[PDB]
């Protein structure tokens, strides 16, 4: 089904939580996934959520 | 009705299908110009399209308008007629008319200069008339007959006609809506 | 031109020759690989050739079981045959005493005609074909199996294993190609021998109707 | 090949077709016995002279040479001076002076009847069929059949423009109710007058519009048609529910057959229609839903356009003749559908007419566009058609700049100030067909008129609840349009006031941790419907 | 099926001779097979190939 | 399989071209046996393939040209005596295209289903050139019937065999043997296996009712097994010949082939109620009951 | 080409009454003598000669030389050529070749 | 036969030009002429004659009447002359008009602001 | 019946019968479709071989060539209709062996 | 059409390249390698877009028509004939569609629901119709299979 | 009904054919195993070999075409002009309207389209008259009904189990309700002494309202009394989904 828009969705919703914020995932644009891991490992969480 | 036929295919002689052409349809009997057959020349039947009414002989070009006034003073220097169509009203008001909101027109003007024509480089025209400048330029080519006449009401019995010309080109002129918002911002 | 016309002659010759070979009549084994040239030289160039009488053949007879049965072969010229001329052939037919012809007509005859080929006589039949087909064989075609006809006593036999009454067999259209190759008439039975994807056979029967 | 045009107006809905059964063309109408070759219409029109026919068609010869044939039949009847004509086309008048006049009417007032005449100078007719003609004989140059799928040529409609023929009908109605029973007593019951306000039979009205409204069948006989399933009942489930269906589209089609045709997406819909968002199943295709930024346009004045069309140089038709209309140099002008003159220089007017329009003369949704391949001009004016806006493009510089957003956001100005200066403009699918879009800044180049504003507002509002749409496979975005609908959550504030046939709510709701910007638009975290999980 | 929201039926022949013939034609140990060409159809499904 | 079609793409013989049916219309096709069908394609062999003899010109001899060409121009020769039609003809171009047509063939063409013209109303003054003459029918006709007569050069009816067409490539990878053919898109198989110089022995039709009416019944059933299989192995769904077999054995063992439809269905069958529990309810019952139809019920 | 007549404006048509053929009318007495020659037609139609000498017809357009195969070049295909449809435009070539059990027919 | 354009001709004007002047003068009406077709008319009209509390007012709207209304006007008869005629010069010396050639108009006093809504009223 | 307000019951379609003739299986069919949903009996006098009541012949006015059935309800229906539309299925019977 | 084969060549090959380069680097263990390798689920293709490349969008087997006049978007200028004017998407799921891509991709989409949509009655017309001839045949004792009469 | 009335010599209701031929037919019905196709294939034969004759063999009658002349209305044209030379028949029949054309203008323009009217009546009193031997030539086998029976005169009403009580009550009831007070009008009409005119327009309705009942589809219905709403006739209910 290739819905990888699920994937990202879980791991921008885990470091959302950690830190009490929302994020965004708006068509075309909304949070990049290259910045939410960096704030994972910053909670002592590994960076792919695994 | 023939069967038996052997086709050819080797090359034949052009020269040779010239000939037969000649022999068939190149045989004149013009030479029979009697009275009855004879065709006023000026009197044919004409081509569909205007411009070239010249199916059988005896045997437009692009064009602007500082183009045609310029050849219409330098290669020609006689009279010539042209009409020329005007927007709605002209910057005047009207004068001394008593006037609703008319629009002025030339027939309540008087005689007299009335303004010039300015001829700019590059070839842009443009009628300076009173306070502000109309844009100009030819109208539709023509290609069939308009001739200017007066209408001479002698008596309301009877009357006289008389041409004076045809015409050979129209003019189109426009106000300047971009001149004028320049001017004038909004 | 006059090389296709006798090439077509060859064709149709070797074609109608065969059919009657099939048929069961006398034949010559020499005649079955006359060759176009073996023609040429029996016959010669078509505006030498005269169409309705040259190839006109009445050879063939039913040696089979009556070398005293004998048929005809007949070539008309005309592009549709008219009254007079089947009367012509009816006549030469009486003056011979037969009872089979066949006819072959280049592109068609006269509807008159039509109707006439079903009432010549019950003792006198004509079967009608055209240039078209007999131009090539249809029995050595490919997607045609081998049909072989059979006596009455086959058809006995055969539905005698089965118990089958004669009507409850497949049909085979009277006037189909192959059938009215075969000269089949109503009532007969042929055997169908299918030949199989392998190296098997399949066998089935049906009835002319 | 054939051509038809719909001909209305405000009193009837008609048609015209032409056809090339054999290769003359023929007039065929309904209320015309038999089909009528074009040239005897054209005789009967009021110009006569073969020559002048052709002037009208063409001059080009391969388009005259495949007119010819149209005329031999012509010279075959006995049919030479536009009298002939009428006794002709008068003998073959059907009927559901006769022979003169009265088929004189018909083609007058019932043949074409959105071109109007005043006193018989049909020259204005006789140019118009004179072009339809010309499409027919050089559509069979190249097979570009018409797309009736094009958005350019579709209309909406909304409640006012229904409601108005409903009232309208019923008041008419109520007249002629009124008028008979007026009629009726005054003659004979009593000879002392009458009065008309004793019979105000108020149930008429009342009753009219209500069992429409609740029924949604909107038989109209003034029409001799009937439109069914026009009104559904408002879906409650949840929030999205109520709000996704307020913003629905149907169409005319109605299932009748299987076309594979209006099914599909075609690239017109850009903007103005969602692409996610389509119900599954049998309807697939058939029903869809507007975008999150659209508007749809109201009628207008009519007036200041042609008046200011004919100062800007455009000549009348009828002061020329058919010879000119073949030369590639001039180009017709519409308005509405209707004929309006001929210009040369086509250019000057097309980018005069944009910017009287950005000065805010003309109306701002008043739409000009250019076609190339016919050389027509068409201006519109109409309402129900779709319009977006976007911003100004000039020589590779936005309009807008920091200054007016930051004036904007502290208060200083607002959206219509910034269409009154120039800065963006509203434009129509018939119009964004000429211009260039630019879609972000760094794509622009030399030619680009125009930039989006925010593309995100492509999708709609009901797949505008997804995350991260643009990286999930296309069927599971549009799968899920049609499940938010059906989730369970809150409605309202005033739900535990409610007696309705049917309510499901959830216990403890709470709003997602990913969002969209849509949701923040419509509300949508006020009133959840989901749990994380 | 795909236990999604589906639905599905279900009879209860009423007869001696209907429970018989339910049992020895239509069983599924009967038809483990296709008759389009014999092939197998009832085999293992994902996660159990995994 | 017929449910699970997908009418899958590239179909187009590896060409994108040859737009022929294929899935689900086309088994309607084969299964309605209706006579009259789309794109009818016939293939052929003559004796050897490629390179320099005997082979491409039989293509030239059977598919479409149009006169067109074969004239380079057509101008007109009125003249104060009379006036008549003329036709010019390349026969260096022709030469190329190596037709055998030449101006005697023409005018043999001519005569034929054109207004009667006689043999003697059309003068041949050379070669490369034919001309006609025209005349007055009478039947709202005149001299002047000179429009009427302009039928010559595209479209009006015309000498050869009708109804045939063009075909393209269809290239083979299998280089370990040199192996072609000749396809032809037309309606006429009689014909086409009749001309001079093919090997007809091996042609075949894909609409089994153009076989049937020339080879018989037994080359019509062995065509449906054919076309049916084909069509399923092309869209890669497998099936057990012993079903096609049977379905083209009961549709083809009462003489004909008869069609899967209601037409068909009413030639097969005999009970009454069967049928008109089907189609046609109204009809079947009311000419039953006036037939005195005894029906079983079996 | 067409003609309409000067005096009225309709259509000629071409007629023969006296010692030479004539343009005339049908409404009014204009005429032309036609004493020469014109050199324009209308293009006349008859339909498409595909089977004029089908199948291995006479062989006296036989030719020397001829193309070859980029696969295989086996000893059998002569050059053949074809046309359009009408007096102003182009003509094509095909390269058709068929031993068996294949579908060649190269453009 | 004669046929009518357009009722109002106020924007249009005839013009001459010459050498170093140019000279306009409003038009008073154009009009178009075709061949009249009427005497084939007359010729069925010939064959034929030897062969052998109202309801509301639409008169308004039917041709007779308006043929009527054309017919109340009478005609006028005049006198042609053609361009050979020196009478034609005679008569297109009327076309230039006398006067100093560097005048400043008294009128178009308005100025471009003036013009622009002018011919543009307010809607 | 066969809403969900009112009380069910599902349905044997076409494309069921049509399964069921692919198994062979012709007394389960038969259980199915008649047993379980509409059996019924009727009365035909074998005599003038249409329908009567009560094991009296109205048409005959006699009782000595009547015998019972088990016949659908719906096929009941059709004959009532069609000897109505004066399209009479006169049907004959005969003993079992 | 010359020139559609040869980007259409193109085009393709660009996606298998850049699909075979990826499962090279592919590490095993990966979990979308071991269903596609087992069968259990997906396939390369799957996985090549996923992570490398969307391929060409196509719709009925070619590529995107003209819908606007002589293009297929206002965004791109007319008569333009190269890859992304015409459907082509060079980016992965993962790294996501621009605007205009999304939209051909929805476009390509389409067409399979309205097909899976439309092909609900044809087929089912095609199975009453040849079920109801062929009901009665039954294989005998006597090997021959018979009609009823 | 129009199939059969094609065939009948109108003098004597024989069948046209020949003895022979009467004979031969004879023999190819005795022919065992007939199939229904095989009865509707000898239908067309016999009708087509037979339609040639113009001529009653039996009786020397001659016989016309006979062809629908309206809606549910029919004609036979045995007093046709013909382009050959007049019949004697038919020149009798046109000479024999002097008395109603001296009283009637229109008769005069129109005394050349007087044929013969096929109504219920003479249908029926026709049919009664054909003899035994020929039915089965018709094919129609005497075991099930006679010619004579086809054109109806009488209806049964349907048991109140096929037509619940509420639909008030059903269409079918609705329909016959309708059809017995038309009955009634005609007889309490025709009693009363009226004029001719309505007495038949009227039975023209009841004809078509006879023939609605039994199937709601018919559109030759003319404008002024086509129905305004649908109905279930009979075959609405045997026949659709
Ligand atoms: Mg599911
Ligand atoms: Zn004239
Ligand atoms: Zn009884
Ligand atoms: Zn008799």
């Amino acid at each position: 089904r290739m819905t990888v828009g699920k994937l990202i969705e879980l791991l921008a919703g885990k470091a959302g939580v950690l830190d009490g914020r929302f994020h965004y995932g708006t068509a075309f644009g909304g949070s990049k996934v290259k910045d939410v891991c960096e704030d994972l490992v910053r909670h002592g969480y590994n960076y792919l959520g695994k | 009705r023939p069967e038996v036929i052997q086709s050819h295919s080797i090359f034949e002689q052009g020269p040779a299908e010239m000939m037969k052409k000649k022999g068939n349809w190149d045989k004149t009997v013009d030479v029979s110009d009697m009275g009855p057959s004879h065709i006023i020349n000026i009197k044919k039947e004409k081509r569909e399209t205007d411009e070239e009414t010249k199916q059988i002989l005896r045997m437009l070009p692009k064009d602007v308008s500082v183009a045609e006034l310029l050849r219409e003073l330098s290669l020609t220097k006689e009279e010539e007629l042209l009409f020329l169509q005007l927007p709605d009203t002209l910057p005047g008001q009207p004068p001394t008319q008593d006037i609703a909101e008319n629009a002025c027109t030339l027939a309540d003007l008087t005689e007299g200069q009335v303004g010039k024509l300015l001829i700019r480089k590059s070839g842009r025209v443009q009628l300076l008339l009173g306070k502000v400048t109309l844009d100009v330029t030819m109208g539709t080519a023509c290609s069939f007959l308009q001739e200017l006449v007066s209408v001479g009401l002698g008596d309301s019995r009877t009357g006289e006609m008389t041409v004076l010309g045809h015409v050979k080109h129209k003019l189109v002129c426009s106000p300047d809506f971009e001149s004028l918002l320049d001017h004038k911002h909004r | 031109d006059d090389e296709e016309e006798t090439y077509r002659l060859w064709k149709i010759r070797k074609t109608i020759m065969q059919l009657c070979h099939d048929r069961g009549y006398l034949v010559t084994q020499d005649e079955l690989d006359q060759t176009l040239e073996e023609f040429k030289a029996q016959s010669g160039d078509k505006p030498s050739e005269g169409r309705p009488r040259r190839t006109d053949l009445t050879v063939l007879v039913a040696h089979n079981d009556d070398p005293t049965d004998q048929m005809f072969v007949f070539f008309p010229e005309e592009p549709k045959v008219g009254i007079k001329t089947i009367k012509v052939y009816c006549q030469r037919m009486q003056e011979e005493n037969i009872t089979r012809a066949l006819i072959v007509v280049q592109q068609g005859m006269t509807p008159s005609a039509k109707q006439s080929l079903v009432d010549m006589a019950p003792k006198y039949i004509l079967e009608q074909f055209l240039q078209q087909e007999l131009l090539i064989n249809i029995t050595e075609h490919e997607l045609v199996p081998e049909h072989v006809v059979m006596t009455k006593e086959e058809v006995t036999e055969l539905l005698a294993r089965y118990k089958l009454r004669e009507n409850q067999l497949p049909r085979i259209q009277a006037g189909d190609p192959v059938a009215r190759y075969f000269g089949i008439k109503r009532g007969q039975v042929v055997k169908i021998i299918r030949p199989s994807e392998t190296a098997g056979r399949y066998i089935t029967y049906r009835l002319v109707q | 090949v054939g051509a038809s045009v719909t001909s209305s107006t405000h009193e009837k809905k008609s048609r015209t077709n032409m056809a090339v059964k054999q290769g003359r063309f023929y007039l065929r109408h309904n209320t015309l016995s038999e089909d009528i070759p074009i040239v005897i219409i054209f005789k009967a029109m009021g110009v006569e002279s073969d020559q002048e026919i052709v002037q009208m068609i063409g001059t080009e010869e391969h388009v005259m040479a495949a007119f010819g044939p149209s005329l031999e039949e012509c010279q075959k009847a006995q049919i030479f001076t536009q009298m002939q004509a009428l006794k002709y086309i008068g003998n073959k008048v059907r009927r559901q002076k006769t022979k003169i006049e009265e088929a004189r009417e018909l083609l007058a007032s019932t043949i074409l009847t959105h071109v109007p005449v005043k006193e018989f100078n049909f020259r204005a007719k006789c140019i118009y069929t004179a072009v339809m003609v010309r499409r027919v004989i050089l559509a069979q140059g190249d097979n570009k059949v018409d797309d009736r799928d094009y958005y350019g040529n579709k209309r909406l409609e909304l409640a006012g423009q229904l409601l108005s023929l409903l009232f309208e009908d019923l008041f008419k109605k109520f007249n002629s109710e009124m008028k008979k029973i007026a009629d009726q007593v005054i003659p004979k019951q009593r000879a002392a007058q009458f009065d008309v306000v004793k019979h105000m039979r108020q149930d008429q009205i009342t009753n009219g519009m209500v069992n429409a409204i609740s029924t949604g069948n909107w038989s109209l006989k003034r029409f001799k048609m009937d439109r069914q399933g026009v009104t559904q009942v408002l879906s409650r489930l949840s929030y999205i529910s109520a709000l996704g269906m307020m913003t629905r589209i149907s169409s005319q089609f109605e299932k009748t057959r299987k076309v594979s045709g209006p099914r599909s997406l075609q690239p017109s819909q850009w903007g103005m229609l969602c692409p996610s968002d389509t119900p599954e199943g049998e309807a697939c295709g058939l029903v869809k839903n507007l975008a999150l930024m659209t508007h749809i346009t109201t009628d207008m004045e009519d007036g200041p356009i042609v008046k200011l069309a004919s100062n800007l140089g455009v000549e009348d038709v009828n002061l020329l003749c058919g010879e000119e209309l073949s030369y590639p140099n001039v180009f017709l002008v519409f308005l509405n559908g209707n004929i309006l003159g001929v210009i040369r220089d086509h250019k000057k007017l097309v980018n005069t007419f944009r910017l009287m329009r950005r000065a805010g003369y003309i109306n701002e949704f008043v739409s000009i566009s250019t076609n190339l391949t016919d050389r027509c001009v068409y201006i519109s004016s109409d309402g129900g058609r779709l319009c977006r806006p976007y911003i100004i493009v000039k020589k590779q510089k936005p309009a807008v700049t920091n200054k007016h957003m930051e004036e904007l956001a502290q208060g200083y100005r607002n959206f219509e100030d910034f269409l009154h200066e120039s800065l963006v403009e509203y434009l129509d699918v018939n119009e964004e067909n000429d211009c260039n879009i630019a879609l972000y800044e760094h794509t622009i180049n030399k030619d680009t008129t125009h930039l989006e504003i925010e593309p995100f507002t492509l999708l709609g509002v009901c797949a505008g609840l997804i995350p991260y749409p643009h990286h999930n496979q296309s069927p599971r975005n549009t799968y899920q349009c049609a499940m938010g609908k059906q989730a369970m959550g809150t409605i309202g504030y005033n739900q535990r006031n409610r007696i309705d046939t049917l309510m499901y709510l959830l216990a403890y709701p709470q709003k997602p941790m990913v969002k969209t910007k849509t949701i923040e638009l419509i509300e949508f975290e006020k009133l959840p419907a989901g749990q994380n999980a | 099926a795909d236990f999604d929201g589906d639905e599905m039926n279900l009879h209860l022949p009423q007869t001696e001779e209907a429970k018989a013939e339910a049992l020895v034609l239509m069983g599924t140990k009967a038809n483990l097979v296709t008759p389009r060409n014999g092939e197998p159809l009832i085999a293992a499904i994902q996660d159990f190939l995994t | 399989p017929g449910t699970q079609m997908t009418l899958k793409t590239f179909h187009f013989a590896g060409v994108a071209s040859m737009n022929i049916t294929l899935g689900v219309p086309r088994i309607k096709e084969i299964i309605n046996a209706s006579k009259a069908i789309s794109t009818p394609i016939i293939t052929a062999q003559l004796d050897k393939d490629d390179d320099a003899d005997y082979a491409r010109l039989v293509k030239g001899r059977i598919e479409k040209t149009l006169l067109g060409e074969i004239s380079e121009y057509i101008e007109e020769v009125f003249l104060p005596d009379d006036c008549f039609i003329l036709v010019k003809l390349s026969l260096e171009r022709i030469r190329l295209l190596r037709l055998e047509v030449n101006a005697e063939t023409v005018r043999y063409s001519i005569c034929t289903s054109k207004l009667r013209v006689k043999p003697g109303d059309v003068a041949v003054h050379g070669e490369a050139v034919v001309c006609v003459t025209p005349r007055e029918n009478s039947k709202s006709s005149m001299y002047y019937v000179l429009q009427f007569l302009k039928e010559d050069l595209p479209k009006v009816v015309v000498q050869g065999i009708p109804e045939v067409s063009r075909a393209v490539i269809h290239i083979d990878e299998q280089s370990g043997k040199e192996k072609y053919k000749l396809l032809v898109e037309g309606d006429n198989l009689r014909a086409v296996m009749a001309t001079h110089g093919v090997k007809g022995t091996r042609t075949t039709s894909n609409n089994t009712y153009e076989v049937e009416k020339t080879l018989g019944i037994e080359a019509a059933r062995t065509t449906i097994i054919n076309e049916i299989q084909y069509t399923m192995v092309n869209h890669g769904m497998s099936i057990d010949r012993r079903h096609v077999m049977l379905l083209s054995d009961l549709m083809t063992y009462k003489g004909e082939v008869l069609g899967i439809t209601r037409f068909g269905l009413a030639k097969m069958k005999e009970s009454v109620l069967m049928l008109a529990s089907f189609e046609k309810t109204a009809d079947h019952l009311f000419d039953a009951a006036y037939f005195g139809q005894k029906d079983s019920v079996c | 080409m067409l003609l309409f007549c000067p005096g009225c404006g309709n259509g000629l048509i071409v007629e023969e009454g006296q010692r030479c053929h004539r343009f005339s009318c049908n409404t009014c007495p204009y005429v032309h003598n036609i004493t020469r020659k014109v050199t324009n037609r209308k293009y006349p139609k008859l339909k498409e000669v595909d089977d004029v000498l089908g199948g291995a017809a006479a062989w006296e357009n036989v030719d020397s030389t001829a193309e070859s195969c980029p696969k295989c070049e086996h000893p059998r295909a002569y050059f053949m050529q074809l046309q359009t449809r009408s007096a102003d435009e182009p003509m094509t070539t095909f390269y058709k070749c068929c031993n068996a059990q294949c579908g060649h027919r190269w453009r | 036969c004669s046929s009518q354009t357009t009722s109002n001709t106020s924007r249009y004007a005839a013009a001459l030009y010459r050498q170093g002047e140019l000279h306009l003068t409003p038009l008073h009406g154009i009009l178009q002429l075709r061949p009249s077709f009427s005497y084939l008319d007359k010729a069925d009209a010939k064959h034929r004659e030897r062969e052998a509390e109202q309801a509301r007012q639409r008169r308004v709207q039917s041709y007779e009447f308006l043929q009527k209304k054309h017919a109340e006007e009478p005609w006028v008869h005049l006198h042609y002359y053609g361009l050979r005629d020196s009478r034609s010069e005679h008569e297109r010396q009327y076309l230039l008009c006398p006067g100093s050639s560097g005048v400043e108009n008294t009128e178009l006093v308005k100025s471009p602001s003036e013009y622009l809504m002018m011919l543009m009223p307010p809607s | 019946t066969e809403g969900r307000s009112r009380d069910g019951g599902l349905r044997l379609g076409e494309m069921e019968r049509d399964c069921l003739i692919g198994y062979g299986a012709s007394m389960l069919l038969l259980e199915r479709l008649m047993i379980s949903s509409d059996a019924f009996e009727v009365d035909v006098c074998g005599q003038c071989g249409l329908l009567g009541y009560s094991g009296w012949c109205h048409y005959c006015k006699s009782s000595c060539h009547v015998s019972s059935l088990r016949i659908p309800y719906a096929c009941k229906l059709l004959f009532q209709e069609l000897q109505s539309m004066n399209i009479i299925p006169r049907l004959k019977l005969s003993k079992y062996n | 059409e010359t020139l559609e084969a040869l980007i259409l060549k193109e085009l393709s090959v660009i996606r298998d390249h850049a699909g075979s380069a990826c499962l090279r680097e592919l590490d095993k263990s990966n979990s979308p390698l071991t269903m596609a390798l087992c069968g259990s689920k997906g396939s390369f293709i799957n996985i090549s877009q996923m992570i490398a490349c969307v391929g060409q969008q196509a719709i009925s087997g070619s590529r995107v028509p003209d819908g606007f006049e002589n293009r297929s978007l206002p965004h791109f200028e007319k008569h333009s004939k190269l890859p992304a004017a015409k459907g082509f998407v060079a980016n992965s799921f993962y790294s996501g569609l621009t605007p205009t891509e999304f939209f051909f991709h929805t476009m390509a989409g389409r067409e399979g629901l309205v097909d899976t949509a439309v092909k609900t009655a044809e087929t089912g017309y095609m199975q009453r119709r040849l079920v109801k001839s062929l009901e009665d045949l039954c294989s005998q004792y006597d090997l021959t299979v018979r009609s009823s009469t | 009904v129009i199939g059969i009335l094609q065939m009948i010599c109108k003098t004597c209701c024989h069948i046209m054919l020949s003895q022979e031929e009467k004979k031969q037919f004879l023999d190819y019905l005795k022919r065992p195993g007939l199939t229904y196709l095989q009865k509707r294939g000898l239908k067309k034969k016999i009708s087509d070999k037979c339609r040639k004759k113009n001529i009653c063999h039996h009786c020397g009658a001659f016989n016309g075409t006979v062809k629908k002349c309206g809606l549910l209305k029919i004609i036979h044209e045995k007093y046709k002009t013909n382009k050959k030379v007049v019949d004697p028949i038919v020149s009798n029949f046109l000479q024999s309207f002097e008395t109603a054309i001296e009283h009637n203008k229109e008769v005069e323009p129109l005394l050349g389209r007087a044929q013969e009217n096929l109504n219920p009546l003479v249908v029926l009193n026709l049919f009664k008259r054909i003899p035994a031997e020929d039915v089965p030539l018709l094919l129609m086998n005497p075991e099930a009904g006679k010619p004579s029976d086809l054109i109806l005169t009488r209806l049964l009403v349907p048991p109140l189990c096929i037509r619940p009580s509420v639909v008030n009550e059903d269409d079918l009831t609705m329909k016959l309700t309708e059809i017995i007070f038309l009955n009634d009008v005609i007889k309490k009409h025709r009693i009363s002494g009226a004029k001719t005119q309505m007495i038949m327009e009227d039975w023209d309705f009841l004809q078509l309202q006879c023939a609605l009942y039994i199937n709601s589809e018919l559109s030759g219905i003319p404008l002024n009394m086509a129905p305004k709403k649908w109905t279930r006739g009979f075959v609405q209910r045997l026949k659709g989904k």
